[PDB]
RNA sequence: AAGAACCUUACCUGGUCUUGACAUCCACGGAAGUUUUCAGAGAUGAGAAUGUGCCUUCGGGAACCGUGAGACAGGUGCUGCAUGGCUGUCGUCAGCUCGUGUUGUGAAAUGUUGGGUUAAGUCCCGCAACGAGCGCAACCCUUAUCCUUUGUUGCCAGCGGUCCGGCCGGGAACUCAAAGGAGACUGCCAGUGAUAAACUGGAGGAAGGUGGGGAUGACGUCAAGUCAUCAUGGCCCUUACGACCAGGGCUACACACGUGCUACAAUGGCGCAUACAAAGAGAAGCGACCUCGCGAGAGCAAGCGGACCUCAUAAAGUGCGUCGUAGUCCGGAUUGGAGUCUGCAACUCGACUCCAUGAAGUCGGAAUCGCUAGUAAUCGUGGAUCAGAAUGCCACGGUGAAUAC
């Protein structure tokens, strides 16, 4: 990254719903190279969520993401000789990347029986924005606006 | 490498060929399921230096015990010296 | 380039050969057929060719130079004061010298 | 008549045959679902035929060996695209645009002396 | 009927031997199924290059054995004999058996 | 020690092998030991005959042995008086019938082994090492040999601290595999200890 | 150290030898060799039968074995601050130099600096510099596409019937095997750029900008490592610092650190069924099949110096069922009993098998490491060493990410 601006590696779409966004989500949830296991967990959670909240799989998924997507974050740019936390805008791609990572982290921390059940509960709460992942977004937003003095 | 150590190796090889491979039947023909007496087992008063599993397989040129290669009969470093000068047919640095 | 191996091998090195050939021709052209040291030197500008003047003095070669008001004499055995930047003036100088030198041993 | 394509993907090599018949697909004397058509890489085999819509318009007879599920499925996809073009070169353009024409040359990297595997280096400590 | 398989450490020499074997058989016989490459054997060796310690410093060598197969399907008699006394081998191993 | 062996790295490209026999694993080790035994006896016996290299090959349960020498007359001797004696001993050591061939070396001062041992002999005779190196480089370039290069090491002139003192002339492209390099080494046994000598001789590009 | 039970092995305790365990020379005596007994831990002594194989103007000779004296042999004994050779390292970093010329009284400088550019002292332009060398790049191996050739032990698209097995007629297509060729060169287009070098993008193409990986390590630095692989100057021992033997030790154990393996579980454990690899080794060897044993294994015994036979069923994965968050059907340490095999010999001190037992451990303080793609992570397979003895090392493939503003 010092010299060479680089391109991007394309990813296949989900085999069931054919969406790049869902393909990235299973990759983030995938542990240890076991994609099939991750695919099973995700699909089980989504069909459960669709049953809970009606709607559909993808649209219900998006509703959860929109409540956890950050908009601004802090970033150390100690330039003057002292460390400051300058808030900065988040790129559209980095938005959902952070959202998906937070949701997975929250679900793993959740103490239910199955991972599929954990994930369904976590992003079902995120649909109403009461979950731990939503809490982390609030902390990030709140910390950023506190340091609003810098820009 | 301590010429006495190489002397032990040659004596071990001579004894092994002299006694065993002909009295190896002693532990093969009899120490089996004949139907026994143990007289054959007690008839292991042989020099004890004739056992083939008692030779160290040293390098042919220098005679060091470690880093031996069966195919060439030389230690690792004598192999490298001969390989670089030719000597070993068909052997060359490998890349893949 | 003419009777040698120029079409042989890839085009690029042939292009390189031409590029360096024209570089050698440009830098040291007419001088190629001389095959020795000079015995006289006619110089257009003393200050703009002081390197040449210095070399001639070191080797003890006579130097004839056209020196302008800003030039530095005393490195030239035969100094010819006059303009050295005008095309008409330099053409007159070279024409006269060429005419005078065209009479060799006859 | 029959049209052919080879296909290859990370130690797998396929052998595909195309006939202008039904839409059935046979792999190593087995149905697509019987082989891997319901597990991972189910749809990559169809990907090429989705485009150049000819799903039901062509019959496929295939034999593959080497590699694993993903490697073999990738080999099948490469073989199909090479065959289709043999049955209608006009498709190349959009097949190449989809990226199926290129053979993916991404072999596994050999492990080096002094490293644990390929690039993983043993743990280091100063003091 | 009678098979010839040749082993050597370099392909430049094995190919010359096979060409000699094939041409002589054709001259004194007929047919000949032709040389068959058969897989090459690559034996690898890895040895430490320092006389002491320095475990990570080592060289890798290999010996590459090349193989060929001829197979004359029906000796014309004037063939078999000539298959003998035609060694001209200086590093290529020939086994005459069927 | 950080440079690859120039001869070994070119074995399959330009330089040939010094042994050209085939063997299975059963007898591969025995042949190597036999080749070592014959070379060490032959090199010891022909110390004064200026032997460049010994090439061994084993066709049909025999041994050929070719000797590249710069003074073939001495190696052969009167008619075959000396060569036959060598053949008898070589056959005895190898345990198989032995042929023997002699190849003369034109231009001995373009062969690194002969150059290296020439310097070694002078050093043991207490010749100034610098003069020996200068002479070898000078007369090597005098006959083609676009790239002579020499190097000594260890207790030069009887000094208490070892020193290398190399010297080159021409071009010696050690990184070009296509180049024909003729590297070799030798060793002196002066009264103060050991002195190593290395020689690189570069020739046509292919 | 690519593999310490004995050996290896040097180290220790005892028991032993002195021209010697190892080599040349001299004289003497005797073929060599083989089967047995006693004492001894053994080294070694004491014996007895057996055999007596090639030469000869015979103070005698050839391989071999014993005796005696000497020159000698022997040393893993010290010095890597006397050395050769080999190796690590800065660092695969882009630098390091020379001839001639010129400048300076001189140490030195210039070139090698400057404007652009590159992965690069890479290239162009300028320039008191003009050229050259070692380095960079290329030539080498391997991988990604295609073509010709050859076609068994490899293959089976089209034809025949088949025990439904490429099995057997057959076919040379295809995969493959391995020899020889083609291909990639900023080569072509557009734009920028001093019009130069070059750069950005596009087309085509399997591959695009040194496509991926490997080998390749400049002048030198660290009196870096190695006298124990080997060689070697000097020094030192010589009935001993040399040599032989048995047993022990290198495996100890209040402790501290480095590198690893297995876990703390439900993206999982267990039971049943089932799918898909690559690369290697094999004759004092690999060892089908069948029978026996719960098992490690045992007996009999094909084939294979091996595209043929054997090692040799890949595992993660996928379908069912169960466990339901517990120190548990997690974890497997430790220990008791009973065994297999290798080996003269498993006490110190081997591997594995069966039954039982069922520690710590519930994600780890300060701190700290690896990795930019078929990579990390995880899952199996093979080989060297080797009688036996890998969680180490060296290789092979399966699944396969996240992120570089
Ligand atoms: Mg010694
Ligand atoms: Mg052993
Ligand atoms: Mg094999
Ligand atoms: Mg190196
Ligand atoms: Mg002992
Ligand atoms: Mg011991
Ligand atoms: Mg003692
Ligand atoms: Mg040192
Ligand atoms: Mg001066
Ligand atoms: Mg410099
Ligand atoms: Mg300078
Ligand atoms: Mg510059
Ligand atoms: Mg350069
Ligand atoms: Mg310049
Ligand atoms: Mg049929
Ligand atoms: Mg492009
Ligand atoms: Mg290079
Ligand atoms: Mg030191
Ligand atoms: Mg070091
Ligand atoms: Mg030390
Ligand atoms: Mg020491
Ligand atoms: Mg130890
Ligand atoms: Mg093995
Ligand atoms: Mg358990
Ligand atoms: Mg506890
Ligand atoms: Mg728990
Ligand atoms: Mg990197
Ligand atoms: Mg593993
Ligand atoms: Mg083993
Ligand atoms: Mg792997």
């Amino acid at each position: 990254p010092r010299r060479r601006v680089i391109g991007q590696r394309k990813i296949l779409p989900d085999p069931k719903f054919g969406s790049e966004l869902l393909a990235k989500f299973v990759n983030i949830l995938m542990v240890d190279g076991k994609k099939s296991t991750a695919e099973s967990i995700v699909y089980s959670a989504l069909e459960t969520l669709a049953q809970r909240s009606g709607k559909s799989e993808l649209e219900a998924f998006e509703v959860a993401l929109e409540n956890v997507r950050p908009t601004v974050e802090v970033k150390s740019r100690r330039v003057g000789g002292s460390t400051y936390q300058v808030p900065v805008e988040v790129r559209p791609v980095r938005r959902n990347a952070l959202a998906m990572r937070w949701i997975v982290e929250a679900a793993r921390k959740r103490g239910d029986k199955s991972m599929a059940l954990r994930l369904a509960n976590e992003l079902s709460d995120a649909a109403e924005n009461k979950g731990t992942a939503v809490k982390k977004r609030e902390d990030v937003h709140r910390m950023a606006e506190a340091n609003k003095a810098f820009a | 490498a301590k010429q006495s150590m190489k002397a032990r190796e040659v004596k071990r090889v001579a004894l092994a060929d002299k006694y065993f491979a002909k009295r190896a039947e002693l532990k093969a023909i009899i120490s089996d399921v004949n139907a026994r007496w143990n007289a054959v087992l007690k008839l292991q008063t042989l020099p004890r230096d004739s056992s083939p599993s008692r030779q160290r397989n040293r390098c042919r040129q220098t005679g060091r015990p470690h880093g031996f290669l069966r195919k060439f009969g030389l230690s690792r470093i004598k192999v490298r010296e001969a390989a670089m000068r030719g000597e070993i047919p068909g052997l060359k640095k490998a890349s893949w | 380039s003419q009777d040698g191996t120029f079409d042989k091998l890839t085009k690029k090195e042939a292009l390189m050969r031409t590029r360096e050939l024209e570089k050698l021709e440009n830098s040291l052209g007419g001088i190629k057929d001389m095959g020795g040291l000079p015995d006289a030197l006619f110089v257009i500008d003393a200050d703009h060719e002081h390197i040449a003047i210095k070399e001639a003095n070191n080797l003890g070669i006579p130097v004839f130079a056209i020196v302008d008001t800003n030039s530095d004499p005393d490195g030239v055995d035969f100094v010819i004061p006059g303009n050295d930047d005008a095309i008409r003036a330099v053409t007159l100088y070279l024409g006269a010298v060429a005419a005078t030198v065209r009479e060799g041993r006859s | 008549n029959q049209y052919y394509g080879t296909g290859r993907r990370k130690s797998s090599a396929a052998r595909v045959f195309i006939k202008p018949g039904n839409g059935k697909i046979v792999i190593n004397q087995r149905s697509l679902e019987q082989y891997f058509g319901r597990e991972t890489a189910r749809m990559v085999v169809r990907q090429p035929l989705e485009l150049v819509d000819m799903v039901e318009k062509l019959d496929l007879y295939i034999t593959v060996k080497g590699g694993g599920i993903s490697g073999q499925a990738g080999a099948i996809r490469h073989g199909i695209t090479r065959a289709l073009m043999e049955y209608d070169e006009s498709l190349r353009s959009e097949l190449r645009k989809a990226g199926f024409v290129t053979r993916d040359a991404r072999q596994v990297e050999r492990k080096k002396v002094g490293l644990r595997k390929a690039r993983r280096r043993p743990q280091f400590s100063k003091r | 009927r009678i098979r010839i398989r040749l082993k050597a450490f370099d392909h430049r020499l094995i190919d010359q031997a096979t060409a000699e074997i094939v041409e002589t058989a054709k001259r004194t016989g007929a047919q000949v199924r032709g040389p068959i490459p058969l897989p090459t054997r690559k034996e690898r060796f890895t040895v430490l290059i320092s006389p002491h310690v320095n475990k990570d410093a080592r060289d890798q060598y290999e010996i590459r054995t090349h193989l060929r197969l001829v197979d004359i399907v029906e000796p014309t008699e004037k063939t078999v004999d000539a298959l003998m006394r035609l060694d001209l081998a200086a590093g290529v191993d020939v086994q005459i058996s069927l | 020690g950080q440079k690859v062996h120039p001869n070994g790295i070119r074995l399959g490209i330009v330089k040939p092998w010094n042994s050209t026999w085939f063997a299975n694993t059963k007898e591969f080790a025995d042949n190597l030991d036999s080749d070592f035994k014959v070379r060490q006896y032959l090199t010891k016996e022909l110390a004064k005959a200026s032997v460049s290299r010994i090439v061994i090959e084993r066709p049909a349960k025999s041994i050929r042995v070719t000797i590249h020498t710069a003074r073939p007359g001495i190696v052969i001797g009167k008619k075959g008086e000396d060569v036959e004696k060598l053949r008898k001993v070589v056959a005895d050591i190898a345990g198989v019938p032995a042929q023997i061939n002699i190849a003369e070396v034109r231009k001995p001062e373009l062969d690194a082994k002969l150059v290296a041992d020439s310097i070694t002999s002078q050093l043991e005779r207490r010749v100034m090492f610098r003069r020996a190196m200068k002479r070898a480089v000078q007369n090597a370039m005098r006959l083609g040999a676009k790239g002579i290069k020499v190097e000594v090491s260890g207790r030069l002139g009887g000094a208490e601290i070892a020193r290398t003192e190399w010297y080159r002339e021409g071009r010696v492209p050690l990184h070009t595999l296509r180049a024909d390099i003729d590297y070799n080494t030798s060793e002196a046994h002066t009264t103060y200890g050991v002195i190593g000598v290395k020689v690189w001789i570069f020739k046509g590009e292919i």
